[PDB]
C-alpha cells in the first residue's frame, strides 16, 4: 500500500466511534455505485440493522434485501433477497470482495521495517481506500503518455500495478508514485445525492464509503473498544490490590 | 523433594484425616506451594508464571474457537468470519488467542534468556533446560499448524514455504515431505491433519510443563547469585529462604495482572497490529502475496535460514565436500535446526564453575551482545534478502553459533570471575539493611 | 464484629470493581 | 490490624471477579449466534393435497405435518369425551390459552378435514410415525411409544402434552399461510 | 510408597545415578511397576489392564481419525464414507474405534461388576471408587458425542432425544437445553461443539485414570479374601504378596492378547454386528427411523427411562405431591440419572463389615440378581414398549434401585457371614 | 424385512471372495436398468478398476465414465465423466441412493431380540436387496383385488410400504407378510443381454446386481478379511508364547 | 533344536511383541500418505479442434492449470522468428527431453518433429497464471500478476525476470487432440 | 559365548510370527 492522506476518520483511537450518518451516506453510495461490480458474500444483510452500525428500522432492511436476486441454496430457484442473506458475490469477476478490504490493505510502514509507524497510525486501511478513489488524477504523469496500457488507469495509490517500461528506471524500479490499475475512476462530484443535502464532494463520497468499508470490516469495534475498556478497568483494580498486598507482606520480612 | 528443611503437611479437621489417609492430594498440594524459595529472587522468575497462565488461555480459548471453527477449504476462512462477526464475543475470542500466541512467545524468550544469564541451564538444572527445550519444540509446531488453521493467503504460502523446507533433505525429504503435506501440494488434507496435530500438542505441552514444574521441584530453584540454599539445617535454609505461598504467588500473581493489564490494552485498542494484514486475503493458491513473511516469533530462525546461500564462502566449501549433496538449501535447513540444537546443547558448552553471570564481568559481554544479536535476527528476518541486509543476516547468523560454539568453551578457561557472597541471606541483606 | 471486616472486604471489593468498569462504560474519559 | 484482612479480602475480591468475568464469556459464546437468531422467523406458504395423505414442510430445522383427514378422522364419532385425554388444552397458537383439547379447537377448519401440527413428539422430540399408526389411529412414535389420537392429542406414554399446533391460516381455499 | 514393607529403587547405572540426582522418574517408575501385589488374585483382575488398552487404542484411533473427518453436517457423512473407501487402512481404524468402544464398555461393566461383588468400593477405597464414577461418567458423554459425529439418522435422532433430556428438566431445562443447542434445533453448531467435547473429554478421562491410579496405589490393591495383606514385616509381606512385575504384568498381558485374539477376530469377519444399519442412511430431519435402538452399552439407561410411564403409580403420587412439578417425563430422566447416582454411593449403602462378598452366603443371591438384572434391562432396552415388556423395565428397575438402597443396608443389619481366611499366605496355599 | 431369502454368496465367510465376473455381471445389470433411476453418489468410478472389484482395465472405465456427464465445478457447466468422478446422483429424487444400501438393510433379525439369528447369518443386505428385487409376486395378496393403491405395487419382502385397510387389521397390525411398494418391478427375464452367455434370469442377474451392490457398500472387505487373519495369526502366537511365559514364570511361585 | 533355556523363550516372546507392535505403528503413519490424491494425474483426453484457441484449453492437471499447445498456425511460425540467442531462460528444462539444451526452440516440445510443445499454466516464478490463448505479442502468454509476455513456445523473453513457462512430463498425444498418460 | 540364546530366541519368535501370518493368511 501505497503512503495514504492521513485521513482523521471518527472511529480512530481508544474513543472514536462510528458516525451512523456517516455509515448510511457511504452505504448509499456502495449501492448506487461499487455494488455494480464489488461484492461483499462475508457482509450478512441483517448486519444493516446492528447495533453500532448503520441501525436501519427491519423493515427498511428488508425492503433492502429484496432488491437482490438469490439463487435459494436449497430450492435453487431464484428469488428476492432476504435479510437473512449475505450480499452476493462480486458481479465483476476481477474485482475484489470488499468484505476485508479495509483490514487487507496496510497504509503506513516502517521506517526501515521498524512499525513505529503503523503504531501510532495503525494499519490505515481507510486511509488507503479513500487515496485509492481519490488517487486518479486529471491527466496521466507526463512520462510515456504514448505507452499507456489500454484498458488500465493511473492511481497515484495503487502499487500492485503494471508499469510501461519507459517508465522503469534501469533496475525494474518504479519511477512514479502511482501505476496503471484495471479500476476505472469510479467516483464523480456530486455522482450520489445525498438526501439530506450533505456535502457529495468526491472527497466526502470516498471518506464516507471508507468508514463504510471499515465497518464492514469490523462490525463489532465498538464492542471491542468497550470490552477493553471494562477489562482495563478490572485489571488497573486488581493490579493496585496485588500490590498493596504485597508490599503489605513483604514489609514483613525486611 | 528439594532436599531443603521444610515442614510436612499434616491434616488437620477430620476431613483433611479422611482424605489424606486415602488419597495424599493435598499433601502433595501443600509440599508443591510451599516449597521454600530463595529469598532474592527478582522479577525475571515471574515469567514462568505468566507462561503457565498463558497456555490456560490458548487452551481455553482454542477449545472454545474449535466448537466455531471448520477444518475445511472451502468453509475455514468462512467460519473464521463466522466467529468474528455471529458468535458472542467471537472477536475477542479469536484476537485473545491470536495475541496471546504472540504474548506467550516473548515470554518464552524472556525465560530462555533469563535462563541463559543466569545459568539456569547448568548442573544440576541439565534436565529442566532440555524438557524446556521439548517444550519450546512443541510449542513452535503448535503454533505454527495454528497458523495454517484459518486458511488466509499467508496461512497458505507460508506453509507452502515451510514444508518446502522439508523436501530439501537429500533422498528421504521428497518422501517426507509428501507423507506431511498428504499429497504434492499444501491442500485440505493438510489442513486437517494440521488441525488435529494443532488439537493434539497443547496436551503434550501441558504434560511436558508438569514434568518441567516436577523437575525443578527436583532441583530448587536458581537464584540471582547462583549460590545454593544452605542445606545444613532449617534454621539456615529458613534464614536463606521463604515460602513460595504467599509472598511469591501475590508477587506473580501482580506482575501477572499488569502483563495481563498491557495485553488486554493491545488486544482491546490495536489487535491486528502483531497480525499479517494479507491474512485477510482468502488463500489463492495462483497468486501469491507481494512478500511472505512468517510471523515475528519465526523471524531469527528464518533469517538463519535465508542468510546461507550458495554465494558464501563456508557454503561452497560444504557443497565442495559432499559433493553436492550439502547444496545450499539443505545447508541452509541443517543451519535453521543447528540453531535451536546449538542452545538445547549449553549445559554441556559452558565450561565455567561459576554459576551466575552477574559475577563474571566478560560473560556479561558476550550475552548482551546474544540478545542483541537475537534483536537483529528477529528484525532482519522481515527484510529483503538484498544487500545489504543480507551482510547483517549472515554476520548475526555467524554470531549466533559463535556464541555457544566458541565464546562459552573459551571463557570458561579465559575468565577471571568475581567471588560470589557467601550466602543468600547476606545477598538479601545487602540491598534490604 | 470481626467478620464484617473480612465481608465488608468482601462487600467493598464487588461495588469498586463494577463501579469503575460501569463509569468508563459512559465512554466520556 | 484487622484492615490487613479487609484488604486481603478486597484484593481476593477483585481477582475472583476478574477471574469470574473471564468465565461467563466462554459460557455465553455457546448461546444461540445471531445467525441462529435470525432464523426464528420466516415467512412461507404452501398447497393443497388430496384428503387421507399428509405432507411434510420444514421449519425451523424441525417439521410442519399437515394431514387432510380421512371420514373415519374427522368424525370418529367425536366419541373421545374432553374427560378421558391426557392432555385438555388445545395447544393451538390461533386460539386463546383457555381453549380445550376439543376435536374442532385442534383442526385448522369447521368442518375438520384439515389438521396442521408440529410434527414433534412432545416427549423428546422425535417425530411420530403416521399413516394411522398406534393403538389409537393417529399417530406413534418410534423413540419411546408415545400414542396420538386423530387428533394429535396424547393418548398414551411418556410425552406431556398434546402435539401443538403452529400461527398457520388459509389464504385462499387450495393454500395455508404458515408466516 | 504404599505402606507395604519393600524395598526402594536404588540407581547404580552411572547414567541412572547422574538422572536421580536430578529427576527421580526411574524411581517413581520403579515404585509404580514394583508395588507388591496380593499372589491370590483371579482372572477378574485383568480389566484393569485391558482398560488402560483400551483408552490408548480409542485415543489413537481418533487422533487418526480426526485428521480425516470433518464436523460439517455438509461434509461429516461424506467424510466419513472417505475414510471407509480411500485412506490407507482407514476402514479398518474405522472399525477398530467403534468396535473399541463397545469393548471398552465391556471391560468397564466387568470392572465395576468385580468391584461390586469383591467389595473393592468398601472403606479406605471410597475415593478410587469415586474417581471410576466420575471416569465412567466422562465416559458415557464422549461415547454419546462420538457417536453423533457420523451424522446418520441414529446420530441425528439420538443427539435429539439427549437434547431433550436437558429440556425436560423444570423451569431452566430450556435454558440448558438451547444452550447446549446453540439454536431450537440439532444442526451444524451442536455437531461442531460436540466433536470438539469429544475430542476434548478423552484427556480427561486419562488424567482421571491417572488419579485413580495414584488412589489405589494409595490404598493397595483389594484381593478375593477381602483380608488386608500383613503390614507387620518384609518377611510377612513377601508371603501374602509378590511383584507385580514381572508376574501379573505378564498375566494381565497374556489376557490382553487372548481378548485382543477375539476382538481383532469380530473386527476382522463381523465389525457391523453390534452397529445400526440404520446409521449408514443419511441424516433427515423430516422423519425418523422406525428402530430407534440406542448403542447397546446405554440400553439399560434407555430402559429405566422407558419404565416410567405416566400410568405408574409411584409417578401418579409423584406428580401429585408435587404438585405437577415431576411428570413421568422429568420422573423418567430423575430415574435415568438415579440408577448412576445410586450406584455411586454404594460404598455408604453397603453398611456390612465384610469386605468380599464371598463369605457373605446371601448378599450372593442378590448379587448374581443384579447381574441377571443388568442383562434383562440390557435386553428390555431393545424391545418396544408394549405388553409384557413394559412390566419386565419397570420390575427391572424396581429391583435396580431396590438393590442399593434396601437390599445392601439390610444385609449388613442382619447377615450371618461366613469367617475369612487369616491371611492371604493361607487361602494361597489352600489353593495351591 | 422379515424372512429374507438366505442367498449363498460366495463372499460369505471369513474365507469367502467376490467372483469378478459375478461383479461385472451386477455392474452391466446396474448400468442398464437400475442406473436410470437410483445413483451411487459416494461410490468413485475409478474404483472400478481397483483390485477386489470389477477390475477393470482403466481404459475401459475411462470408456464407462465417458458415458455420464456433469456440472463441473471449474466450468459451471455440463462437462463428460471422468473416472476421478463420482456416480451420479439418483435421477428419481424419491429413489434412494444405493451407495450403502446393502449395509442400511438388516435381512435377519432375532430370535426373541436376540440377536443370534444376524449372529450366526450376518447382516442379511444383499439378500434382503435379492429379496425385494424377486419379490414380486405375478398376483396380488386378493385382500384388496380391486382396491389395492395404484402408484404402488405389493411386494412381499418390503415392510415399509403402505397398506390397504382391507388388508389391515386393528387386532392384529397387517395380514400380508409383505408391503406395497413405489418401485414397479424392475427385472424381466432376458432384459440384460450377458456377452458371455451367461444365465439372464431375473434370479441370477438379481445375484449379480446384489453382490454388485455389496462390493459398492463394502469395496475393501477382501483387505479388511486379509488384516483379520493376519491379526489373529499375530496375537495367536503371542497368546500362546505369553501363556507358557506366564506358566514358567509362575511355576517358581508353584 | 531350539534351546530349553528359560531366556530364549522370553526373548523370543520379546521379539514376537515387536513384531506385533511394528504391524501396528507402521498403519498409523501410512494412512497420511496420499489417498485419493493419486488419481490426480488423470489422462486429461478431449474432442480435437484445429486452430490454436479451439482446442487448447487450461486445463487443470496436478491440481494446477496446464497448457497444451500444438505449432499449429502461429507458435510454429513465430517458433521459426524467434532467435535461440534472442530467448533469456537458457536450459532445455524440461522432464519430456532427456538433457539439456541451449535455449532451444523445439526440445521444449514432446517431439523432434516438434509438432506438440506442453507448459504448466502456474506460471511458477512467483505464481501466476498468465492469459493464453496465444495471446502476447510473442504469440504466447501474457502475465497480469507480473507483466511477462511470452514466446508462442512457452519461453521468456520480455518482463521483469527469466523464467520460462515450466515445462511438465507430457506426451502420447495420440487422438490428433490433448491426451496425458 | 552370550547372546547365545537371547539373540537367537528374539529373532526366531520375530520372524515365526511374520511367516504364520504370511503364508498360511496368503494362501
Ligand atoms: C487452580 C489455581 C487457582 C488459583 C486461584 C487464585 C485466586 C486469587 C484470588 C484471590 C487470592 C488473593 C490474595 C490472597 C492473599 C492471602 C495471603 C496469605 O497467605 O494470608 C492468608 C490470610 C491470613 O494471613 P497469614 O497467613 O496469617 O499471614 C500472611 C503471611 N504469612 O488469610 C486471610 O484472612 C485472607 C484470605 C483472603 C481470601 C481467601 C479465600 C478466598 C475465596 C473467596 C473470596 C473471593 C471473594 C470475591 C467477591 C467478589 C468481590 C468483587
Ligand atoms: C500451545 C497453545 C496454542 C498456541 C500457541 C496456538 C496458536 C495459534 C495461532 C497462532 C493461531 C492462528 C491465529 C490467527 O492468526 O488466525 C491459532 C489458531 C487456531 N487455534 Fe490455536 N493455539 C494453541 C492452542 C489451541 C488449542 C488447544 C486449540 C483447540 C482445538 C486451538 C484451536 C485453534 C483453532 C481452531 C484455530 C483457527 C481458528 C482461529 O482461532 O482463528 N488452539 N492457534
Ligand atoms: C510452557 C512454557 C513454560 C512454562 C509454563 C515453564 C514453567 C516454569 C516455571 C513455573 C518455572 C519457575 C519460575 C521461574 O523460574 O520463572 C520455570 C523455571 C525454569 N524454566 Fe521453565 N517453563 C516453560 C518453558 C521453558 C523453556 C522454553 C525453557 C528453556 C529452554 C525453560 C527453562 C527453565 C529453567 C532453566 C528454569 C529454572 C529452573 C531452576 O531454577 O531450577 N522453561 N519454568
Ligand atoms: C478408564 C477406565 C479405567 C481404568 C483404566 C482403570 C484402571 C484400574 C486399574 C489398573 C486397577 C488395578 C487393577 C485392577 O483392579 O484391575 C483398577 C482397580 C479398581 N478400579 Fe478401575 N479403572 C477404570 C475404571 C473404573 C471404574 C468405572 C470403576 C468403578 C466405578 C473403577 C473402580 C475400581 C476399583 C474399586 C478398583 C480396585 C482398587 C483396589 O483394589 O484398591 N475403575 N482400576
Ligand atoms: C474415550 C475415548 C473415545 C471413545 C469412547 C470414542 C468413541 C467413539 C464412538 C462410539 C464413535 C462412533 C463411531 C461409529 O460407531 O461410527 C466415535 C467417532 C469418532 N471419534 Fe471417537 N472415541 C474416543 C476417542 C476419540 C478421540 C480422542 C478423538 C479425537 C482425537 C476421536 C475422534 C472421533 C471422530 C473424528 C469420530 C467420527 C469418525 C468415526 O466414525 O470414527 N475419538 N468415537
Ligand atoms: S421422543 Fe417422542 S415419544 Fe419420546
Ligand atoms: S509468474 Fe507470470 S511470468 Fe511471472
Amino acid at each position: 500500500g501505497g503512503h495514504v492522506e492521513d485521513v482523521p476518520f471518527s472511529f480512530e483511537g481508544p474513543f472514536g466511534t462510528f458516525d451512523q450518518h456517516q455509515l448510511q451516506r457511504g452505504l448509499q453510495v456502495y449501492t448506487e455505485v461499487c455494488a455494480a461490480c464489488h461484492g461483499m458474500k462475508f457482509v450478512p444483510i441483517r448486519s444493516l440493522s446492528e447495533p453500532g452500525g448503520p441501525e436501519l428500522p427491519e423493515d427498511q432492511v428488508r425492503a433492502y434485501a429484496t432488491q437482490f436476486t438469490v439463487t435459494d441454496e436449497e430450492t435453487g430457484e431464484d428469488r428476492e433477497g432476504k435479510p437473512t442473506d449475505h450480499f452476493p458475490h462480486s458481479a465483476l469477476e476481477n474485482a475484489p470482495d470488499l468484505s476485508l478490504m479495509a483490514k487487507a490493505r496496510a497504509g503506513f510502514h516502517g521506517p526501515m521495517g521498524t512499525g513505529i509507524s503503523q503504531l501510532f497510525n495503525g494499519i490505515g486501511g481507510p486511509e488507503y481506500i479513500y487515496s485509492v478513489l481519490t488517487g486518479f488524477p486529471e491527466e496521466p504523469p507526463k512520462c510515456a503518455e504514448g505507452h499507456e496500457p489500454d484498458g488500465f488507469y493511473y492511481n497515484r495509490a495503487f502499487q500492485n500495478g503494471s508499469v510501461p517500461d519507459t517508465c522503469k528506471d534501469a533496475n525494474g524500479v518504479k519511477t512514479t508514485a502511482g501505476s496503471w490499475i484495471a479500476m476505472p475512476p469510479p467516483l464523480m462530484d456530486d455522482l450520489v445525492e445525498y438526501a439530506d443535502g450533505h456535502d457529495a464532494s468526491v472527497h466526502a463520497m470516498a471518506e464516507d464509503v471508507s468508514a463504510f468499508l471499515m465497518w464492514a470490516a469490523e462490525p463489532k469495534l465498538m464492542a471491542r473498544k468497550q470490552a477493553g475498556f471494562t477489562a482495563v478497568m478490572f485489571l488497573t483494580v486488581l493490579s493496585v490490590l496485588l500490590y498493596l498486598t504485597n508490599k503489605r507482606l513483604w514489609a514483613g520480612v525486611k | 523433594m528439594s532436599g531443603i528443611p521444610h515442614d510436612h503437611y499434616e491434616p488437620r479437621t477430620g476431613i483433611e484425616k479422611w482424605l489424606h489417609s486415602r488419597l495424599p492430594i493435598v499433601a502433595l498440594a501443600y509440599d508443591t506451594i510451599m516449597i521454600p524459595t530463595p529469598r532474592n529472587l527478582n522479577w525475571m522468575w515471574i515469567w514462568g508464571v505468566v507462561l503457565a497462565f498463558c497456555l490456560v488461555l490458548q487452551i481455553v480459548t482454542g477449545i472454545v474457537l474449535a466448537m466455531h471453527y471448520t477444518p475445511h477449504v472451502d468453509l475455514a476462512f468462512a467460519s473464521v468470519e463466522h466467529i468474528m462477526r455471529n458468535v458472542n464475543g467471537g472477536f475477542m475470542l479469536r484476537y485473545l488467542h491470536a495475541n496471546g500466541a504472540s504474548l506467550f512467545f516473548i515470554a518464552v524468550y524472556l525465560h530462555i534468556f533469563r535462563g541463559l544469564y543466569y545459568g539456569s541451564y547448568k548442573a544440576p538444572r541439565e534436565v529442566t533446560w532440555i524438557v524446556g527445550m521439548l517444550i519450546y519444540l512443541a510449542m513452535m509446531a503448535t503454533a505454527f499448524m495454528g497458523y495454517v488453521l484459518p486458511w488466509g493467503q499467508m496461512s497458505f504460502w507460508g506453509a507452502t514455504v515451510i514444508t518446502g523446507l522439508f523436501g530439501a533433505i537429500p533422498g528421504i525429504g521428497h518422501s517426507i515431505q509428501t507423507w506431511l503435506l498428504g499429497g504434492p501440494a499444501v491442500d485440505n488434507a493438510t489442513l486437517n491433519r494440521f488441525f488435529s496435530l494443532h488439537y493434539l500438542l497443547p496436551f503434550v505441552i501441558a504434560a511436558l510443563v508438569a514434568i518441567h514444574i516436577w523437575a525443578f521441584h527436583s532441583t530448587g530453584n536458581n537464584n540471582p547469585t547462583g549460590v545454593e540454599v544452605r542445606r545444613t539445617s532449617k534454621a539456615e535454609a529458613q534464614k536463606d529462604t521463604v515460602p513460595f505461598w504467599p509472598y511469591f504467588i501475590i508477587k506473580d500473581v501482580f506482575a501477572l495482572a499488569v502483563v495481563l493489564l498491557v495485553f488486554f490494552a493491545i488486544v482491546g485498542f490495536m489487535p491486528n497490529y502483531l497480525g499479517h494484514p494479507d491474512n485477510y486475503i482468502e488463500a489463492n493458491p495462483l497468486s501469491t502475496p507481494a512478500h511472505i513473511v512468517p510471523e515475528w516469533y519465526f523471524l531469527p530462525f528464518y533469517a538463519i535460514l535465508r542468510a546461507f546461500t550458495a554465494d558464501v564462502w563456508v557454503v561452497q566449501i560444504a557443497n565442495f565436500i559432499s559433493f553436492g549433496i550439502i547444496d545450499a538449501k539443505f545447508f541452509g535447513v541443517l543451519a535453521m535446526f543447528g540453531a535451536i540444537l546449538v542452545m538445547a546443547l549449553v549445559p554441556w558448552l559452558d565450561t565455567s564453575p561459576v554459576r551466575s553471570g552477574r559475577y563474571r564481568p566478560m560473560f556479561k559481554i558476550y550475552f548482551w551482545l546474544l540478545a542483541a544479536d537475537f534483536v537483529i535476527l528477529t528484525w532482519v528476518g522481515a527484510q529483503q534478502t538484498t544487500f545489504p541486509y543480507d551482510w547483517i543476516s549472515l554476520i548475526a547468523s555467524a554470531y549466533w553459533f559463535a556464541y555457544f560454539l566458541v565464546i562459552l568453551p573459551i571463557l570458561g578457561a579465559i575468565e577471571k570471575p568475581v567471588a560470589p557472597p557467601a550466602t543468600i541471606e547476606e545477598d538479601f541483606n545487602a540491598h534490604y539493611s | 464484629w470481626k467478620y464484617r471486616y473480612r465481608l465488608g472486604g468482601f462487600a467493598s471489593g464487588a461495588l469498586l470493581a463494577l463501579a469503575l468498569a460501569g463509569i468508563f462504560s459512559t465512554g466520556n474519559f | 490490624g484487622t484492615r490487613r484482612d479487609f484488604l486481603y479480602y478486597a484484593t481476593a475480591g477483585a481477582g475472583a471477579v476478574a477471574t469470574g468475568a473471564a468465565v461467563w464469556p466462554l459460557i455465553n459464546q455457546m448461546n444461540p449466534s445471531a445467525d441462529v437468531q435470525a432464523l426464528a422467523s420466516i415467512f412461507v406458504d404452501v398447497s393443497s393435497v388430496e384428503p387421507g395423505v399428509q405432507l411434510t414442510v420444514k421449519f425451523l430445522g424441525k417439521p410442519i405435518f399437515i394431514r387432510r383427514r380421512t371420514e373415519a378422522d374427522i368424525e370418529l364419532g367425536r366419541s373421545v369425551q374432553l374427560g378421558q385425554l391426557v392432555d385438555t388444552n388445545a395447544r393451538n397458537a390461533n386460539i386463546d390459552a383457555g381453549a380445550e383439547a376439543t376435536d374442532q379447537n385442534r383442526t385448522l377448519d369447521e368442518a375438520g378435514e384439515w389438521l396442521v401440527m408440529w410434527g414433534v413428539c412432545t416427549h423428546l422430540g422425535c417425530v411420530p410415525i403416521g399413516g394411522v399408526s398406534g393403538d389409537f389411529g393417529g399417530w406413534f412414535c418410534p423413540c419411546h411409544g408415545s400414542h396420538y389420537d386423530s387428533a394429535g392429542r396424547i393418548r398414551k406414554g411418556p410425552a406431556p402434552e398434546n402435539l401443538p399446533i403452529p400461527l398457520a391460516k388459509f389464504i385462499d381455499e387450495t393454500t395455508i399461510q404458515l408466516g
